[PDB]
């Protein structure tokens, strides 16, 4: 419970929020996209200028949307690598009246990059069930992978919406035509992950609900079929769940009432195998997370942000420094501080250099850390320094 | 000598459960019911979320010492996780998020054990007391509660005891589990709420406490039975999880019933002045200073002074410069409705308060003001140049020695 | 141009009306730990010490406070507390190893700003106290008394006193003049007020002795900077003949202070302003602005080294709030002021490029040299 180090994150800037966003307001793109609730999105970017950066948050408007309209859901992609493009989905709710109006916007335009085309492309489609999450997939079909849209419902159902290039627009397919796994679920699904394999036709399927039901199978995509199937009831909600693999591969479930854990060797131990991170809980509710490298050792982190206002990381040991009792566990690596509940993260190369910035939506408004970038200077150099004498002694 | 070993074992203290109550006692003694006997009981919790098991067990303890005061309840949860017979006293005190845990409640008289033989408890006990009291044809009867746990579910069962407090004892059971799932469901309603999924969830779409009347501070301030809330959480970034959850919401919640007094009393204040009107309480003087700024200030001494005579001469200097005051249009504020003068002039920009009062041998006046701004403090600072707290007193003591010219004392 | 949020702060219990120089933070008891100090209205000085929000200490004064004060004013090379009340009272107190006074000695009333320094080089320092009716008067404690010395008398009101090292290598005294000037009083005494003008009578603030390099601080000054309430900020060094205008910044708030801090730790000081709504900017002595937004409205504000955890001192800001709160944040040191990342950062480093040159590598491209750098950073295998 107590930090083994101090954080290297340095703050760059911040860009204040008239309005609260939500857990689904932040979006990728290299550019960012955020949206607020209240309809207001915003692009994040930086813009070099002769020996410096300036960063820069610039709104923008999307052509078919109510001004009373309220904005829950936002994400994006990009189109097929056989294809071009990048396609944006946002699913509001209209308010007819007393009652919601769900639907969802999907915009798809040489321009088929622009963004600023893209602003004006959108179908509108009634949901009738409030959405939840909007996210998507890349599948192996026949032998090209297709990249298609997953949209939680009210009704305990995932919704497919898939392209069509005969009449250049999404409709709704049945789920249970691609994805088996994703068929009689009892309570809302919050978070939900497609973890692809590299290279072959299997992949792994986690997804946790309001009720605390955590299902996680591993699935094919050639021949469609289930190979097996775990499932766990914890307490509270889950927050997140992100299939990684530690070095074999592990889940993390972030629960909101309870530590967040990693359970370890799926395929060969089924979900038998719990680590609990030390003391995330003691910060409130565990709102989101991140799993990366932000000790740039090779090797990942995990990132819990709490409501709070806490960023705590903690670090694995690994068996490579195998330590009898206190074994290859995981440990709290360092803990930082903000003043608003955090909400969501992003690990991009903002900036255009090849480090990665990370870009944290709070209640406020958006915090782009940096690393520190003397203890990123002095590294870099001193490992260049081993590349070339270790050259040398090996010419 | 042999005083602790005989009450940490043989009472359930420390040790281990016997193996009678480990298994024996849930087997054929459930089945009386089946059977038919005098001992029938049931339950059916279906408690959402297993954190609420402390609450309840510290609760249906409460109630069992309130209608017994000879049950000696004891939680007797196997505190190995291992299988066989791991019941371990956990004395007046959740591992693992996924572990479904197993717990015994238990409820005994040891002084009716001592040695049955009389009237345990007539007219609250077993409804089958007494027994002959001849040698031999003793008398074998006793009283006891078995509840059982399980991960969520709840089985009551009662042996030999009054049938109006086995009935009562289950409804109350079931009333005070239907209380802890309401909570529940408020807690769940604040977590969907802090993601910023508003019209997701909410506490108007779902047990006698889920009727859309429920008293939100009742239920989040009791662990017992005895602005719209599906927005509650939403743009404010102000500083057992039921508790927790709860008394953060309730804070959240008074710092703006604490907070739009302020709000109103200024608005009031401000609209009745601009167009004094009552003698505004004294404490409002308090709010109405230390919500503005001390701008300017100016000071002079009367210099008719080295007293009675020279405190009457003071006050008539006091009168003088508020006639002036008076005749530039800054109104008087009554004051004290249970020596200091105040003013005002309220303005478009905003109120301008002055207040005179003599400290020592000087006199003094201080300027606040309380508001595009730039107009306002434009005319902020057009008082000050009209204060003339010198050529005032320059005059008024001359004039002051001209009437002691054509008089005397 | 770029925005920070500070996050780590302490909050104090502060109850009262104060005016806007009734502030200030300095080391009392010469533990060479500085404390913080605030006069009320009511007629008390409270001083606080490390991080608890309950006093340290307050002592009792007669009359309501309008200038505080920590420093060695008697010349016996050890730091006093002494106070000035609007009624022409001097108070001094000494605390180091309740709390009445030890030395009351009546002056002037009207009593508005105030400064301590060595105006003349004698080696003593000679206690300077302006007045709202545009007067000046300079003191000296004699052995002791307290003795008067030359008086200048102005048009525009007085505002702020500095002491700047002047061209002649010695220490100057000028006050802000309304309309943006500033006059520069002679105090020949071991026309007596010169006046320099760069809307009408707008409010203008005023800060001198500015540092350029490391530990020249002894003996270094040539800077100062302008404040206008209608959002004008002015750096310029005096010099010999005409005063060289360094920069100046328009921006649309209402400035009430004016501040220096060292915060990147160079060396250098910045010029730290506030305004009435809370918008607080740092920049540096290159036209670097670092904003800082408090959700607040301010009624007092306050800037130096202050010491509160771990008894290290470390650069602060002070801010005091209409809910009776203090807030000090103590956590505001910047790695830079810039934006920069690593392609340009490590490109002004000369062994980077001959320890790129032995790679068989010569930045060109830019995606090359992304791939390296990835490589070197995330992929040490």
């Amino acid at each position: 419970a107590v930090a083994a180090g101090p954080c290297p994150l340095r703050e760059d800037s911040f860009t204040r929020f008239s309005s609260q966003s939500n857990v689904y307001g932040l979006a990728g793109g290299g550019e960012l996209l955020a949206a607020t609730l209240k309809g207001k999105v915003l692009g994040f970017r930086y813009q070099d200028l002769r020996q410096k950066i300036r960063p820069v948050a610039k709104e923008l408007q999307f052509n078919y949307i109510p001004v009373d309209a309220e904005i829950v859901s936002i994400d994006t992609f990009n189109k097929s690598p056989p294809k071009r493009g990048l396609v944006v989905g946002i699913t509001f709710i209209k308010d007819s009246g007393d009652k919601g109006s769900p639907f969802l916007n999907i915009y798809c335009d040489g321009s088929e990059y622009n963004l600023d085309s893209i602003a004006q492309s959108c179908l509108n489609l009634e949901l009738q069930f409030t959405p939840f999450q909007l996210c998507h997939a890349e599948v192996q079909v026949g032998d090209q992978l297709e990249t298609v849209f997953l949209l939680s419902g009210n009704d305990p159902a995932i919704h497919l919406y898939k392209e069509n290039e005969g009449l250049h627009q999404f409709e709704e397919q049945p789920v249970e035509n691609l994805f088996p796994e994703l068929t009689n679920l009892t309570s809302s699904v919050l978070w939900l992950d497609v973890h692809n394999f590299p290279g072959t036709s299997r992949r792994l399927s986690a997804l946790g609900c309001q009720s605390g039901y955590v299902r996680v199978a591993h699935v094919d995509q050639r021949s469609r079929e289930v190979l097996q199937m775990w499932s766990v009831l914890q307490d509270g909600p889950i927050s997140r769940v992100i299939v990684f693999s530690l070095s074999e591969y592990s889940v993390l479930v972030a629960s909101m009432l309870e530590p967040a854990v990693v359970y370890r060797d799926l395929l060969n131990r089924g979900l038998e195998d719990q680590l609990l991170l030390p003391g995330s809980d003691q910060f409130d509710s565990v709102l989101c997370s991140l799993v990366t490298d932000v000790d740039l050792d090779g090797r990942p982190e995990v990132l819990v942000a709490t409501y709070g206002q806490e960023l705590l990381c903690y670090k694995y040991r690994g068996p490579e420094s195998g330590l009898p009792e206190a074994q290859h566990g995981f440990h709290l690596l360092w803990q930082r501080s903000f003043s608003s509940p955090l909400l969501a993260m992003a690990h991009v190369d903002l900036t255009g250099d090849g480090l990665q910035e990370l870009a944290v939506v709070s209640l406020k408004g958006v915090h782009i850390l940096q690393h520190s970038l003397i203890q990123a200077s002095e590294l870099v150099l001193t490992r260049l320094r081993h590349q070339v004498e270790q050259r040398r002694r090996r010419l | 000598r042999q005083k602790r070993r005989t009450t940490q074992l043989e009472e359930g203290e420390v040790g281990t459960l016997h193996p009678v109550f480990a298994r024996v006692a849930q087997r054929w003694m459930e089945f009386m019911v089946q059977i038919g006997c005098a001992s029938v009981s049931r339950s059916s919790a279906h408690m959402v979320s297993r954190f609420l098991l402390p609450s309840i067990l510290s609760e249906f303890t409460a109630l069992v010492t309130s209608m017994a005061g000879d049950t000696s309840v004891r939680i007797f949860e196997q505190h190995l996780g291992s299988e066989p017979e791991i019941f371990g006293p956990c004395s007046p005190g959740s591992p693992r998020p996924a572990a479904e845990r197993h717990l015994l409640l238990l409820g005994r008289n040891f002084l009716q054990w001592r040695r049955p033989t009389q009237q345990a408890a007539k007219a609250m006990q077993r409804f089958e007391p007494g027994g002959d009291g001849s040698s031999g044809r003793n008398a074998p009867r006793q009283r006891l509660l078995l509840l059982e746990v399980v991960d969520k579910k709840l089985q009551l069962l009662t042996y030999n005891w009054a049938p109006d407090l086995g009935a009562a004892l289950g409804r109350a059971l079931v009333r005070l589990v239907q209380w802890q799932n309401a909570r529940a469901h408020l807690i769940f309603c604040l977590l969907s709420q802090k993601l910023g999924l508003f019209h997701h969830y909410g506490q108007l779409d779902f047990n006698p406490f889920l009727l859309p009347t429920m008293e939100v501070e009742t239920l989040i301030r009791s662990a017992s039975p005895p602005f719209p809330f599906d927005e509650a959480l939403r743009d404010i970034t102000a500083a057992d999880p039921v508790t927790y959850h709860g008394q953060q919401f309730l804070e959240i919640k008074m710092a703006e019933r604490r907070e739009l007094e302020r709000q109103m009393k200024m608005e009031n204040l401000f609209v009745t002045w601009q167009q004094a009107t009552m003698p505004i309480s004294a404490g409002e003087l308090e709010t109405l200073k230390q919500s503005s700024r001390l701008v300017h200030y100016c000071a002079t001494a009367m210099l008719f002074d080295p007293e009675p005579w020279l405190k009457e001469l003071s006050l008539a200097f006091l009168q003088q410069y508020v006639q002036y005051l008076q005749s530039i249009g800054f109104v008087l504020v009554p004051l004290r409705p249970p020596t200091t003068y105040h003013l005002q002039r309220a303005l478009p920009g905003g109120i301008i308060l002055m207040e005179l009062a003599f400290q020592g041998c000087y006199f003094c006046v201080k300027q606040f003001a309380l508001e595009l701004s730039m107009l306002f403090t434009e005319e902020c600072d057009k008082v000050r140049d009209l204060m003339h707290v010198h050529s005032f007193s320059y005059d008024f003591h001359l004039r002051l020695v001209h009437q002691h010219v054509l008089g005397a004392h | 141009m770029r925005s920070v949020s500070y996050v780590q702060r302490v909050a104090l219990e502060f109850s009262g009306s104060l005016f806007p120089h009734a502030i200030c933070l300095g080391d009392v008891d010469n533990d060479t730990l500085n404390e913080l100090v605030v006069g009320d209205t009511s007629g008390k000085v409270s001083v606080y010490k490390n991080d608890d929000s309950r006093p340290w200490l307050t002592c009792s004064c007669q009359g309501m406070l309008t200038c505080v004060g920590v420093g060695d004013v008697c010349n016996k090379g050890k730091n006093l507390l002494v106070a000035v009340s609007a009624e022409g009272w001097f108070h001094l107190f000494d605390l180091t190893p309740e709390q009445r006074p030890v030395f009351k000695q009546h002056i002037p009333a009207n009593t508005k700003v105030m400064l301590i320094s060595d105006i003349d080089g004698d080696g003593c320092r000679e206690l300077v106290v302006g007045y709202t009716d545009r007067v000046v008067r300079a003191f000296r404690w004699e052995e002791g008394q307290l003795v008067s010395l030359k008086k200048w008398m102005l048009e525009g009101q007085v505002d702020s006193l500095s002491v700047t090292l002047g061209p002649l290598g010695l220490p100057e005294l000028m006050v802000s003049q309304p309309g943006c000037a500033y006059a520069i009083l002679l105090c020949t005494w071991k026309r007596d007020v010169v006046l320099h003008q760069t809307n009408k009578n707008v409010s203008t603030h005023l800060i001198g002795n500015i540092k350029q390099g490391h530990g020249t601080e002894s003996s270094g000054s040539g800077l100062f900077a302008l404040c206008t309430l209608d959002g004008t900020l002015k750096l310029m060094e005096e010099m010999e003949e005409a005063d060289k205008l360094l920069w100046s910044v328009q921006v649309d708030h209402q400035l009430f202070a004016l501040e220096k801090l060292d915060v990147t730790g160079n060396g250098h000081e910045e010029v730290v302003a506030c305004a009435w709504d809370g918008q607080t900017y740092i920049i540096d002595h290159n036209r670097t602005v670092v904003r800082f937004q408090v959700d607040e409205n301010i009624r007092a504000f306050c800037a130096g080294l202050y010491a509160c955890k771990e008894g290290r001192n470390s650069p602060c800001l002070v801010y005091v709030t209409f809910n009776q709160k203090i807030y000090v944040y103590w956590e505001v040191q910047l790695e830079r002021m810039e934006s920069t990342n690593l392609v340009k950062l490590l490109e002004t480093k000369p062994e980077y490029h001959s320890l790129l040159q032995e790679l068989g590598v010569d930045p060109d491209d830019l995606p090359v040299t992304r791939a390296l750098l990835h490589q070197t950073l995330y992929h040490p295998d």
